[PDB]
RNA sequence: UUGACAUUGUGAAGAGUUUC
RNA sequence: GGUGAAAUUCUUGGAUUUAUUGAAGACUAACUACUGCGAAAGCAUUUGCCAAGGACGUUUUCAUUAAUCAAGAACGAAAGUUAGGGGAUCGAAGAUGAUCAGAUACCGUCGUAGUCUUAACCAUAAACUAUGCCGACUAGGGAUCGGGUGGUGUUUUUUUAAUGACCCACUCGGCACCUUACGAGAAAUCAAAGUCUUUGGGUUCUGGGGGGAGUAUGGUCGCAAGGCUGAAACUUAAAGGAAUUG
């Protein structure tokens, strides 16, 4: 698959885990 | 000389054909007539034979009025389109001059701007 | 590997140029690159020449023609047979035909 | 019914995909003046003559 | 079920005295009726015509006239001058590559008042040895000629009416007056003077219109 | 709010003797 | 109308198309090129002001002031953002019409953001010449920009001129292009990707099989989007690039 497509997967999961762990305080 | 003078505006796209006729004024048209109006296909509406026809009746038109010379304008629908015409506009403008209404003085107005606005196809465009 | 020292076409000291729309496909694609070619032609083709002179008031008057400068683009071209493939050195050279 | 005939000045050659057709120059055989292009089906060779509906066309490139 | 063109009146459209062939032709408007009119809906009007065709000259083939319908009278209708235009084969076949293309403009007011914006061109040119294969010329060259340019157009028009701006126009008196002033600079080719639009206008003025009319 | 009737006179012009 | 072809869509409200006039906001075509400018990103109608800058020229000036540079700093497409203004056009979204096994897409129709700018931000892209900067040197040719030298040159008409352009010849500085490979190369291909096992001109930075992994954490900047830095286990004997033959 696309470098670029990868990328942002992995982008759209960061920011999740971001709001995962927040939300865990 | 005597022959009154209208005009002829052949709008030729790949849609259709358009055959519009005025006197030397724009205002008050004369004659009007597309391929699209010749024929009931949709593919072909602005092929050469339906235009033909469409400038067949033109010129009956222009008899039964009593128009009998023109000068001839022609144009692609322009812009910042194909900005080529259509065989329709050959085709109806060889048929004007075959049905023999008088012929003159040719031009293309085709409308062609100072690098205007921007156009279907989004930079990547109507790929097929 | 690298194929043009082109790289597609010449830039080659600015950076930059601005883009075009294709006529057919209508791909924005820079202006130094931009395949083109000019385009004269007439509108009154071999036969309707004949059918408007004998049709024409004002004799001999003129032949207009049209003009058109038509920006390719390049797969465009390249299915409208413009131009077709070639070996190495037929991309070497720069030459019309 | 306005009918027209013309001899053959030229067969062109044989346009279309499948070797059918084949391109023509035709003198409309009323006025030399008159030398137009037709397609036509059957097989041809040269000083004879089509019998041509409409006078107009002058058809080009067959596929 | 009607054929409003057994009711259509004709009109014969004339030109004012600067043009040779003033009887421009015919055009239908329908009968003036009650509570609306066929010469108001003529006054209306404007229409566009070639040059050769008002000069008889094939010299001038490529210039054409816009012509507005001021006055109507008894089957004739007055035409006033609307403006020239420059058809579009000559210009393309003009503008090539391989030299530098330029345009200057002004607007300014005539003697009478009537506001014009004013067009001119003009094209780069060889010199009958030089080799080089383009002859393109420098932002100064380009500067001072359009300089130049809107100053000689700025003199010329002011000291003019639509009449005196049209009878130096038809002989292209201007384009020979920019040439004398720009060969200073450059060869410069292909000089014409390429549009010209009526921006503001006077009053009516059925006197003067008359005058440039009433013969004929 | 819509329409009418009057307040409401003075001239014209004109579409379908008309009264708009 | 629009297309491979269709359909949606608009049409006694007379559309499409004709024409007069006006508005809107837009972008600056043909000039537009193996040509210019600029730190790069990038940069074009017109005109005026502001200051700046290169190259050239220069029997001007000062005398080593400088070259590369971690840390630190100014710039930085497009997308994106906050608040105003503006929003013709296009147009992720979005809704529709087609097609097709489905189409959540290509394609047709409409159309929101933005697209435009403004006061602040963000600091990323093939931001590529995928070739670090500074300086030395090596091999020819002709184009060519700008500056520069000369011409009992061309042309420009006047009374030579002056000038303006143009041609020939020569020189600085740029874009670069072509032949040959002398040299280099894995091979492509390269007058630098040469001077290199005959291994050293100065300097900054980067890289060590692939995956995991720019992932994770932490730090830190950022309104956000995100960015800067930046792992590890674990898994893996192939991945990889140049060229040929098929």
């Amino acid at each position: 698959m696309r470098a670029k497509w990868r990328k942002k997967r992995t982008r759209r999961l960061k920011r999740k885990r971001r709001k995962v762990r927040a939300r865990s305080k | 000389n005597s022959q009154v003078f209208g005009v002829a505006r052949i709008y030729a796209s790949f849609n259709d054909t358009f055959v519009h006729v005025t006197d030397l004024s724009g205002k008050e048209t004369i004659a009007r007539v597309t391929g699209g109006m010749k024929v009931k296909a949709d593919r072909d509406e602005s092929s050469p034979y339906a235009a033909m026809l469409a400038a067949q009746d033109v010129a009956a038109k222009c008899k039964e009025v009593g128009i009998t010379a023109v000068h001839v304008k022609i144009r692609a629908t322009g812009g910042t389109r194909t900005k080529t015409p259509g065989p329709g506009g050959q085709a109806a403008l060889r048929a004007l001059a075959r049905s023999g209404l008088r012929i003159g003085r040719i031009e293309d107005v085709t409308p062609v701007p100072s690098d205007s606005t921007r156009k279907k196809g989004g930079r990547r465009g109507r790929r097929l | 590997p690298k194929k043009r020292a082109s790289n597609g076409r010449n830039k080659k000291g600015r950076g930059h140029v601005k883009p075009v729309r294709c006529v057919n496909c209508s791909k924005s694609i820079p202006k130094d690159k931009a395949i083109k070619r000019m385009a004269i032609r007439n509108i009154v083709e071999a036969a309707a020449v004949r059918d408007l002179s004998e049709a024409s008031v004002y004799p001999e008057y003129a032949l207009p023609k049209t003009y058109n400068k038509l920006h390719y683009c390049v797969s465009c071209a390249i299915h409208a047979r413009i131009v077709r493939v070639r070996s190495r050195e037929d991309r070497k050279n720069r030459a019309p035909p | 019914t306005p009918v027209t005939l013309a001899k053959v000045i030229k067969v062109l050659g044989r346009t279309g995909s499948r070797g059918g057709v084949t391109q023509v120059r035709v003198e409309f055989l009323e006025d030399t003046s008159r030398t137009i292009v037709r397609n036509v089906k059957g097989p041809v060779r040269e000083n004879d003559i089509l019998v041509l509906m409409e006078s107009e066309r002058e058809a080009r490139r067959l596929r | 079920v009607v054929d409003p063109f057994t009711r259509k009146e004709w009109f014969d459209i004339k030109a004012p005295s600067t043009f040779e062939n003033r009887n421009v032709g015919k055009t239908l408007v329908n009968k003036s009726t009650g509570l609306k009119s066929a010469s108001d809906a003529l006054k209306g009007r404007v229409v566009e015509v070639c040059l050769a065709d008002l000069q008889g000259s094939e010299d001038h083939s490529f210039r054409k006239i816009k012509l507005r319908v001021d006055e109507v009278q008894g089957k004739n209708l007055l035409t006033n001058f609307h403006g020239m235009d420059f058809t579009t084969d000559k210009l393309r076949s003009m503008v090539r590559k391989w030299q530098t293309l330029i345009e200057a403009n002004v607007t300014v007011k005539t003697s009478d008042d009537y506001v014009l914006r004013i067009f001119a061109i003009a094209f780069t040119r060889k010199q009958a040895n030089q080799v080089k294969r383009h002859s393109y010329a420098q932002s100064s060259h380009i500067r001072a000629i359009r300089k130049v340019i809107s100053e000689i157009l700025t003199k010329e028009v002011q000291g003019s009416t639509l009449a005196q701006l049209t009878s130096k126009l038809i002989p292209e008196v201007i384009n020979k007056e920019i040439e004398n002033a720009t060969k200073d600079i450059f060869p410069l080719q292909n000089i014409h003077v390429r549009k010209v639009k009526l921006l503001k206008q006077p009053k009516f003025d059925v006197g003067a219109l008359m005058a440039l009319h009433g013969e004929g």
